[PDB]
């Protein structure tokens, strides 16, 4: 079974351990224990025992921006990225949120078409905003529009 | 995910 909650201190050394695992280049430790806090709305998923998955979210007025999600590779392709990200929305929904932005490796083809099923559209290309292991990679900056719903 | 010069 599969559990969305929310990510708080005494989950942060199981979710840095998937931060190093599933990023080929991982934020630094103190800026990613620093990702806390004050308009945080910060996921983990768990399947069972472990925590498979975390998610990253910041929210200032009616947008919000996914920061990060990574699902750790012994859970990958399973459905469970998508899954955290449909919580996610749902959530964001409920809390008046109309856009939810985002930045994505220009390589990272996974990524892209998940985003891109989810409703996601590119709005902007920063060039060489990531470094790579022989020089930079172009980001695509996404928004997906979420649609306001009867509560 | 975003980047930081952090
Ligand atoms: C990308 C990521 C967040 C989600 O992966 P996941 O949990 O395996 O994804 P899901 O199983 O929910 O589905 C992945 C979707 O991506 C797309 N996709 C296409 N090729 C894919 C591939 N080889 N692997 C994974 N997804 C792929 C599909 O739309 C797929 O949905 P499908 O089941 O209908 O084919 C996860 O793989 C990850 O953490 N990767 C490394 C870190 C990263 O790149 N994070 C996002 C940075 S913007």
């Amino acid at each position: 079974m599969n559990t969305i909650s929310i990510l708080s201190t005494t989950d942060l050394p199981a979710a840095w351990q998937i931060e190093q695992r599933a990023h080929a280049f991982p934020w630094s430790e103190k800026t990613f224990f620093g990702n806390q806090g004050e308009r945080y709305l910060n996921l983990k998923l768990t399947a069972d025992d472990r925590m498979a998955a975390f998610a990253i979210t910041q929210v200032v007025l009616d947008e919000a921006t996914l920061f990060n999600i990574a699902v750790d590779p012994d859970f990958q392709r399973r459905g469970l990225g998508r899954m955290l990200l449909e919580h996610l929305i749902d959530e964001l929904e409920t809390r008046g949120v109309v856009t939810l932005w985002l930045e994505v490796r220009a390589s990272n083809a996974a990524a892209i078409a998940l985003y891109e099923s989810l409703g996601f559209n590119e709005a902007t290309i920063r060039r060489n905003y990531y470094p790579t292991a022989q020089g930079h990679e172009d980001a695509i900056i996404m928004a997906l529009p979420i649609s306001m719903k009867l509560h | 995910a975003r980047y930081f010069r952090r």
